[PDB]
RNA sequence: UAGCGGCGAGCGAACGGGGAGCAGCCCAGAGCCUGAAUCAGUGUGUGUGUUAGUGGAAGCGUCUGGAAAGGCGCGCGAUACAGGGUGACAGCCCCGUACACAAAAAUGCACAUGCUGUGAGCUCGAUGAGUAGGGCGGGACACGUGGUAUCCUGUCUGAAUAUGGGGGGACCAUCCUCCAAGGCUAAAUACUCCUGACUGACCGAUAGUGAACCAGUACCGUGAGGGAAAGGCGAAAAGAACCCCGGCGAGGGGAGUGAAAAAGAACCUGAAACCGUGUACGUACAAGCAGUGGGAGCACGCUUAGGCGUGUGACUGCGUACCUUUUGUAUAAUGGGUCAGCGACUUAUAUUCUGUAGCAAGGUUAACCGAAUAGGGGAGCCGAAGGGAAACCGAGUCUUAACU
């Protein structure tokens, strides 16, 4: 299976394994769910019927007052009383296995080939470090919305690309599912596919 | 493939119990705990192996046997770990290099599992009479 | 993510009071008294689909009763008669001839006596 | 809402005693 | 956190090859003159827990 | 797990392995040589932080509107499209932001260099006694006195002190290993009253702090102590000149302001219970969960001049609320005056079963490393073999002298 380019006009081999696999919904759903849920914070809490300030004191007698039997100022029955479930701080992280995050992934890049949203070039940078550059350059390889992969993450290329919202530029080691979906295209250098397939397999 | 055309398989994703959520639900009212008694109870329900008051079965039974702790230091070699070893010489520090067996086990015996079809040389470890029948047949030695 | 009730707990009240719309008293403006009101009303509609059923044909018979006497035979036996002389015309459309088309009845009554005698 | 019950106050009659 | 043995129950069930217990046999600690030796002999070998049972023993035993 | 345990409820190691971090020294002493290593103050220079700050890009026309940042058109900046504000939603209006700069004075840290104290190195010697150990009583060790090592000591005792002594879980021998009865020592670890920045599938005024508001206040209590309620006019006060009724009132009606005053300060929205005014229909010979099925008449509105829609409902069939709890409730058993708001199967970690996904006789890593949701890390864990109390044997094994 042999990738083409648009800027050199070329061919560029990849592995069957890695670009030619089907798509595997299930298994590129959980990756992207885990991912999300990983981005969690998880910074909140209530305070308990324990934690609400007042006193432990009986409000009234148990009997002979004609009222419900009250114990506690804090119950979550009462206004100002505790919340009954409590939220703690909690670690919303999930397990994704080394393989079926590999596996996903394999799934993701293999889908951008088939909906043509893979691009490969043999080279992708600028002249200076000037967010007009890269604009200019990417109104003439038509295209507003991308993900820059390349090999080493040229300075020039990372701060041209930091003020454009659309546009987000990474190294093959720093590549995440939800970046290879949520972006329209992704515009991958020769070294990346080369660093890719070595660190996918 | 866009994050907004991303879907479960069918049936991965089950739609956990709310108990006490009105009549249609089916778990109404009473949340599946029936009427009254100790297990309708918040933190209600009897301890493990609790029969209500007979003597329960781990205790009308006797207690029987002691603990080996040579057993704990003795492991169990498999014939198809025999071409996992690093060397073709199977010792008993070449089956803790390669992760057969524990760093503690000072004892270690092959036994008739799996298919062994390389000459292996097995020292220092007890064999069976199936295990020296399938070592030596591949082409393998031994030696206590 | 906590949720208050407001709007929906405010839906659902507001759509039993609208059923609950020509209720005496409590029945029509107190939500727990209309509550009670619209499950029983639907309770009683429940049931008096079937009385319906049976107040009408209790309705024709007494009518058809009524007519057949005029013309000189009893409801039991102008049945027996259009039954024997296979007259398959129901009590509904009977009970309306009794009173819009007296000469049709009649002629019905005579075909009665004619299958009996 | 309901106000703080009042404490014990002096009582007119003795409850009936039925034994 | 880790759910803890009843360790009494570790005393008196193995676990067997199928995923039953095996356990020793009462009546044979003490008072054995009155008895046959032919219950006694019965007695001696190991027995298999029955079925109503296995659900109170493999609650006592979450790690056999 | 091994153990401990009215062997109950429960309690619960260690060895060893993977990591973070890593550092060793001094006195119990005399002499030689000299103050030579190094930690501490002490000024004095050097950088680099902190405590004020400085500069900081780029937009106009038109449409709707009270107002433009919105729509539409055509431009421009971007190492700055973080965020906030501005009469509706602004990269280019404002404050910022990226980025580049800044200290008279004081102070932190890290190097450099004088001063003061401190004493290295080498040779020879020394090697912590009411102590170890013991008896009695307790306590601590996962270990409840148990077969119970080990540690601490209230009480009574009491060694050997290197040819010696401690430990190796009763105890003895052997062997191994260590040197008590003197002391010092950074890092990895714990915590946040407080300070700055930043973040949130955290709350949004009965929530979130008790407290968004002059709240630990008002108020309660002799006192310790307890402890509220209460946020929002408008873009801008432009917060209503003047006139009129009234008590030189309250309150209101005009006028004027405003996009809006049914935004007028008792002020955004303005629900429900609850209370009224108006209109239509019903209702003063009529018995009950008040509805429901049938249904006349009247009023109103229509898109056949006609049926249909709406309101009412004479008369009539049927008909004893709801919840709870119960063998069974119209029950004269329980609970609710009504409305609005809040109010109850959660969370963490283990374990088992089901579904689903990955990989498959393999599967998977934990801590941690890594800026890395990657990658590394396979320490471990589960599985591929069981039988036996166990030694042990092993597709068998146990039982038994041996099994048909
Ligand atoms: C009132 O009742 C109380 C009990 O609550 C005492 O019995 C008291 O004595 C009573 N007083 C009278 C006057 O009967
Ligand atoms: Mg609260
Ligand atoms: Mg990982
Ligand atoms: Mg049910
Ligand atoms: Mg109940
Ligand atoms: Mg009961
Ligand atoms: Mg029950
Ligand atoms: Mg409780
Ligand atoms: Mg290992
Ligand atoms: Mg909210
Ligand atoms: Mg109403
Ligand atoms: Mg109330
Ligand atoms: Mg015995
Ligand atoms: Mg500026
Ligand atoms: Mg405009
Ligand atoms: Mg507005
Ligand atoms: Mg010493
Ligand atoms: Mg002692
Ligand atoms: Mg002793
Ligand atoms: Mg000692
Ligand atoms: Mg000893
Ligand atoms: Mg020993
Ligand atoms: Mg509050
Ligand atoms: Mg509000
Ligand atoms: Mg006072
Ligand atoms: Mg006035
Ligand atoms: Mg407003
Ligand atoms: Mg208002
Ligand atoms: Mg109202
Ligand atoms: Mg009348
Ligand atoms: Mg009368
Ligand atoms: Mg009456
Ligand atoms: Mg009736
Ligand atoms: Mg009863
Ligand atoms: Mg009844
Ligand atoms: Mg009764
Ligand atoms: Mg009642
Ligand atoms: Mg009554
Ligand atoms: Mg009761
Ligand atoms: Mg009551
Ligand atoms: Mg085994």
């Amino acid at each position: 299976m042999e990738l083409v380019l648009k800027d050199a006009q070329s061919a560029l081999t990849v592995s069957e394994t890695t670009f030619g696999r089907d798509f595997n919904e299930a298994l590129v759903h959980q990756v992207v769910v885990a991912y999300a849920a990983g981005a969690r914070q998880g910074t909140r809490a209530q305070k308990t019927r324990a934690e609400v300030t007042g006193s432990g004191k009986k409000p009234w007698r148990q009997k002979g007052t004609g009222r419900a039997r009250s114990g506690s100022i804090k119950s979550p029955i009462w206004r100002s009383g505790g919340v009954t479930f409590a939220a703690r701080p909690q670690d919303h992280s999930q397990k994704v296995n080394k393989k079926m995050y590999r596996g996903a992934l394999k799934s993701i890049l293999s889908e951008l080939v088939r909906q043509d949203r893979l691009i490969v070039v043999e080279k992708f940078s600028v002249e200076a470090p000037k967010t007009k550059l890269l604009a200019q350059k990417l109104k003439d390889m038509a295209l507003e919305d991308v993900l820059i992969i390349t090999g080493e993450l040229d300075e020039n290329l990372f701060l041209a690309a930091r003020n454009l919202h659309k546009v987000d530029v990474r190294d093959a080691t720093g590549i995440d599912p939800v970046s290879l979906i949520a972006f329209d295209k992704v515009v991958m250098t020769a070294d990346a596919v080369k660093q890719v397939e070595e660190m996918l397999a | 493939m866009r994050l907004n055309t991303l879907s479960p398989a069918e049936g991965s994703k089950k739609a956990g119990k709310r108990l006490g959520r009105g009549i249609g639900s089916g778990l109404g009212k009473t949340g599946g705990r029936g009427h009254k008694g100790q297990k309708s109870r918040s933190g209600g329900g009897v301890r493990r192996g609790f029969e209500g008051g007979q003597m329960p079965l781990y205790r009308r039974l006797p207690k029987f046997g002691f603990t080996s702790r040579k057993a704990a230091i003795t492991a169990e070699i498999r014939l198809s770990d025999l071409a996992k070893v690093e060397g073709g010489v199977v010792d008993l520090n070449t089956l803790k290099a390669a992760n057969i067996i524990g760093i503690q086990i000072e004892f270690a015996k092959v036994i008739l599992a799996g298919e062994v079809t390389t000459p292996v040389t097995v020292r220092g470890l007890r064999v069976t009479k199936g295990a020296r029948a399938a070592i030596e047949a591949a082409g393998g030695k031994i030696e206590e | 993510a906590r949720v208050k009730r407001g709007v929906i707990a405010r839906a659902r009240h507001k759509k039993i009071l609208k059923q609950a719309k020509g209720y005496y008293g409590a029945r029509s403006r107190v939500y727990r008294v209309a509550f009670q009101a619209v499950i029983k009303a639907g309770q009683y509609a429940y049931r008096d689909r079937r009385q319906r059923k049976r107040q009408f044909r209790q309705l024709w018979i007494a009518r058809i009763n009524a007519a057949a006497r005029q013309n000189g035979i009893s409801y039991s036996k102008f049945i027996n008669g259009l039954k024997k002389a296979s007259v398959e015309i129901d009590r509904k459309i009977l009970a309306d001839i009794a009173v819009f088309d007296k000469v049709a009845f009649t002629a019905l009554v005579e075909k009665a006596k004619a299958a009996l005698a | 809402g309901k106000p703080r019950p009042y404490s014990p106050r002096p009582t007119s009659h003795p409850r009936p005693i039925r034994v | 956190p880790k759910i803890k043995t009843v360790r009494g129950a570790a005393k008196r069930f193995k676990k067997t090859g199928k995923g039953g217990f095996k356990h020793k046999h009462a009546n044979l600690r003490h008072i054995l003159t009155k008895k046959a030796t032919k219950r006694k002999r019965h007695l001696r070998p190991k027995a298999m827990v029955s079925k109503g049972d296995l659900g109170l023993v493999i609650a006592c035993l979450p790690y056999a």
